[PDB]
């Protein structure tokens, strides 16, 4: 692990 | 169509869907992972027959869906999910069905599809996906 | 809150 | 283009963008929420100028985005987002840009857009969205 919090990411669009 | 909602799980081990090359997506069923055991989702069945089955067996956990894409459009005057393509970190499954109408796509940069819900009549009417880290 | 866990959901695609 | 990534915040207060009906979406800056206070995001600017600016000011926290959609198309050789529409629980903002090309959308049943990342050259090349509960 890292000390960096994660979050869902969707995309890209374009 | 009849509504279904599998809920949310730990992961996806296998997808079993069926489709027709002149129409749309028909049956849909998922074998999820739940805390390490395969969780056999209910088979969501089209009201009609005549479809081609496909089994998408993933090499879980190292293999996972990175993008779900497809087309929606008219079949017999219903808007339905006319095709689907599942792309993982290891390969692409599909397109299954008919690649016509309005495209849609959910690429994921971070996270996982952990559930499906939606609605099936003669064809898959619509669906949603549950996402989790 | 309730005691029911929550999940991000995206969609639906298809019929509106 | 120049890649940007705001990272993830608590919510979204305001969207500043710009467009040109001759071309596409040009600039993009978001005022986020960060724990019940405004956090002014970096302003991601096109390499060129000429666009009409738009401020979407949301009635935060009660108003939030439920769907983002758009169109991507070729502008003078660049494949770019030519149009955006933000649909909240309160109202629709847009379309801004030219509504021609391949459509895209992200509709959300449960969860919040809590950030954006993407690339902007002459125009908005593409973008992604952090999602959170
Ligand atoms: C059983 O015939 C029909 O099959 C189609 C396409 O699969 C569809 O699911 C029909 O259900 C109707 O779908 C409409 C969406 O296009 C929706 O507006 C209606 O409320 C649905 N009505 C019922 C009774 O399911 C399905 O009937």
């Amino acid at each position: 692990q890292s000390g960096i919090s994660q979050t869902v990411i969707v995309g890209p669009w374009g | 169509g009849k509504a279904f909602d599998d809920g949310a799980f730990t992961g996806i081990r296998e997808i079993n869907l069926s489709y027709n090359k002149e129409t749309a997506i028909g049956d849909f069923q998922v074998v999820y992972d739940l805390n390490g055991s395969p969780y056999v989702g209910q088979n969501h069945k089209s009201f009609i027959t005549g479809f081609t089955p496909v089994k998408i067996s993933l090499d879980f956990p190292s293999e996972y869906i990175m993008e779900v894409s497809g087309y929606t459009g008219n079949v017999s005057g219903y808007v339905v999910v006319r095709s689907l393509t599942f792309k993982t970190n290891k390969k692409t499954y599909g397109p299954y069905g008919v690649t016509s109408g309005t495209p849609f796509n959910l690429p994921i940069e971070n996270g996982l599809i952990v559930g499906f819900k939606g609605s099936i009549g003669y064809w898959l009417d619509y669906f949603s996906m549950y996402l989790s880290l």
